[PDB]
């Protein structure tokens, strides 16, 4: 499945739901997308999501105190939103089952051709089963990317979403390797920052395109 | 009485501290990497001494060193290792 | 001389004694001359290989709910890094034990 | 009236029991009898510092950890979870060590 | 002097063995495991007390037996080195 | 029809004429070819000498055969005359290189 | 040109001979492929050394010197090339 | 061309010493020359690391013979050390 892409003169702002993120990867990623952000709403059941967006990100997110307070009523209230992603820093289901709940009061109707996109993500320690159901319920196949190419670790992921070039595109680099290589916490980097904001933007990488 | 056995367990607290500065270490711990620190030491300067004894060397220089972590750990941890090397010999070399 | 001694640990912004890795360089009969770029980039080294052992170590001994590591937390540190096993794979730890490794056949069939 | 187990759960207790202890499970005493004996036959009247029949110590019940460890794997191999010389002589033979 | 191969006892192999992840023992086990480990301390013992002849001490240190083990490619930490 | 032996027989009969043996069984240009691959993707354009592939093969071969008569003594244990990647598995388990 | 498939060229009739040196009697038929990837392994980590090797030796052309030294390294000393 | 040295010459004294008919091989004289290298070697960084953990700085017979005592097994050691002996006395004594 392909979808048609708006040309670049019509330059409409993001509008992002980012559901379930330890140190806030969305709005950072999308500050370094070159392009700008409608509107980015974040919510956390702890409070340590809410002090790092309170000391660093200045204020521009609209936060909700807890994940089950936002309805349909918040979702129309707050616009449509362009993009939806779920990732994480026996819970996992509930995560999954809130990130699917809430995808379903953002996924446009049939008849709007506003150009939607989502994205959820875990590791391949999960249970098959959950797997299987997982892909079900979003009608889509994860596909195992391993850190292999770029890493040793033996830390595969599954990937769900919307994503145009997904499948084996993902590669290793070596200039992109050399400069996250310098500095004497390199693997703790790889462990965290390697999956924040390498791999997001590649897989994030053709939105510019559209906006 | 007059005797001391050189050690690196200043410098393996040291660096510690500046990588969890709430966690400490215990003596048989500090031993252990006291050794490893002994052992990966005479792996790196033995096997830079073969390579400059194979190149018909007689000058250990960071290149030496360089091609022997590159041989001596194991893939990943060597490129981390390479960098960390040539970063900090590059702030060496153009320090104050 | 007038001068701040400045060491060359920090002067290569490092830990790890450029001197004593230095004359352990001379008196350790690798080579007739060694420079300076050498004990430098070892002590570089070996300080990065300290710090993420110590690391790995810091972070076993919270798994396991301690302050204090102990030869058991740099055993698992070691052992379930798949790189560190390969540099130590021929390397005993006293005091470590090892991997708790159960094997799938030998668990009785709970199903 | 009186309580027994199957044979396999307090085998698979004891595996995790001692996988997850680090003491040395050789008594001292009689490893360093053992110690005597066999450095007897190379000098008389040797001596010992502690910390050496300490590092003796750990040392050889880490290799026979190893050695039980690739004896275990070669019994699972040959469709078995009892290990036996066979296991343990296959493991040495393919580790170099028989000689 | 000669039962000091039997002080390593057959509870005591099966302990290692436990922690080596065994889970059972056939009885043929354990006068080799004794054989083994006498001969893996034949060797060591071999060098270590070869380094004290070298030295020309009555005692062997512990440096002594990291250094046997670390020739024989074995190397052991926390006793020096 | 003409003449056929039993299977164990013409396999004896090649392993006893392969122990006797002392050429390279692998081919010169494929494991050339195979030794160019691998080096491929360590750096382009590398060249080898002639005596350097030799050497390479020689050792290559000389790993293998050790790598069968370990995977023969994991078959011959399973009680079995059949190598399999169980056995090969086992054997560089048992060796330390996994 | 870049170099594919050529692990391929180690092929079935020469993984026979090597296991007939070895003694084997009996050859299962997914042997070939295992011993392809084990060979692919150790080439790797041993061309990997030599490569290295000649890296600094600032030269282009691995010598036999070269896999020697790398052989030698990793514990499987190879005589007839020097040393 | 520098003459790159060898023990080629000297296995094949040894050899005519031992067999005074038999002849060898340049490949199996490659595989000898490699040996000899390569047990020099190990004797001498053995011996090297014998001096240095004594804190000497002097490598004498003995390291040496304490090195040929821990790599050569057994009776190899014994017949080196017999062999080693009877050349130093032959040497010192000469
Ligand atoms: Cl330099
Ligand atoms: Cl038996």
């Amino acid at each position: 499945k392909l979808y048609p892409a708006i040309p670049a003169a019509r330059r409409r702002p993001i509008r992002v739901l980012s559901l379930f993120d330890g140190i806030a990867t969305g709005y950072l990623v999308l500050k370094e997308l070159g392009i700008k952000v409608g509107k980015y709403v974040a919510s956390e059941v702890c409070e340590e999501s809410i002090a790092v967006g309170t000391v660093k990100h200045e204020g521009n997110i609209k936060y909700v105190n807890d994940v089950r307070n936002i309805t349909k009523k918040n979702i129309e209230e707050w616009g449509p939103f362009d993009l939806v992603i779920g990732g994480s820093p026996e819970g996992t289901g509930r995560l999954f089952f809130e990130f699917y709940h809430l995808l379903n009061y953002s996924r446009p109707k049939e008849g709007d051709d506003r150009p939607f996109f989502w994205m959820f993500e875990n590791v391949v320690a999960m249970k098959v089963g959950d797997k299987r159901d997982i892909s079900r319920f979003l009608e889509c196949n994860p596909v195992m990317i391993d850190a292999i190419k770029v890493s040793a670790a033996h830390r595969a992921r599954y990937f769900w979403g919307n994503l145009p070039g997904m499948n084996r595109i993902f590669g290793f680099p070596v200039h992109y390797t050399d400069v996250s290589n310098m500095g004497r916490g390199a693997r703790q980097k790889l462990l965290g920052r390697s999956w924040s904001v390498p791999v997001i933007r590649h897989l994030f990488a053709p939105l510019k395109d559209y906006f | 009485r007059k005797t001391r056995k050189e050690s690196y367990a200043i410098y393996v607290y040291k660096v510690l501290k500046q990588v969890h500065p709430d966690t400490g270490i215990s003596s048989k711990a500090m031993s252990i990497m006291n050794s490893f620190v002994n052992d990966v030491f005479e792996r790196i300067a033995g096997e830079a001494s073969r390579l400059a004894h194979y190149n018909k060397r007689s000058t250990i220089t960071s290149r030496e060193i360089q091609t022997a972590v590159r041989l001596l750990l194991p893939g990943e941890l060597a490129k981390h290792a390479v960098s960390e090397g040539t970063k900090a010999v590059t702030k060496y070399t153009s320090a104050k | 001389t007038r001068a701040k001694a400045k060491t060359r640990s920090s002067r290569a912004g490092l830990q790890f004694p450029v001197g004593r890795v230095h004359r352990l360089l001379r008196k350790g009969n690798y080579a007739e001359r060694v420079g300076a770029g050498a004990p430098v980039y070892l002590a570089a080294v070996l300080e990065y290989l300290t710090a993420e052992i110590l690391e790995l170590a810091g972070n076993a001994a919270r798994d396991n709910k301690k302050t204090r590591i102990i030869p058991r937390h740099l055993q698992l540190a070691v052992r379930n890094d798949e790189e560190l096993n390969k540099l130590l794979g021929r390397v005993t730890i006293a005091q470590g034990g090892v991997l708790p490794n159960i094997q799938s056949v030998l668990l009785p069939k709970k199903t | 009236k009186p309580h027994r187990y199957r044979p396999g759960t307090v085998a698979l207790r004891e595996i995790r029991r001692y996988q997850k202890s680090t003491e040395l499970l050789i008594r001292k005493l009689p490893f360093q009898r053992l110690v005597r004996e066999i450095a007897q036959d190379f000098k008389t009247d040797l001596r010992f510092q502690s910390s050496a029949v300490m590092a003796l110590q750990e040392a050889s019940e880490a290799y026979l950890v190893a050695l039980f460890e690739d004896t275990n794997l070669c019994a699972i191999h040959a469709k078995r979870v009892t290990i036996m010389p066979k296991d343990i002589q296959l493991a040495r033979r393919i580790r170099g060590e028989r000689a | 002097l000669r039962d000091n191969i039997q002080g390593i006892t057959k509870p005591a192999i099966r302990r290692l063995a436990r922690r080596g992840g065994v889970k059972r023992i056939s009885g043929l086990i354990y006068e080799e495991t004794r054989g083994v480990l006498k001969v893996f301390l034949e060797n060591v013992i071999r060098d270590a007390v070869t380094y004290t002849e070298h030295a020309k001490r009555k005692t062997v240190t512990a440096m002594d037996v990291v250094y046997a083990l670390k020739r024989q490619g074995r190397t052991l930490y926390g006793f020096g080195g």
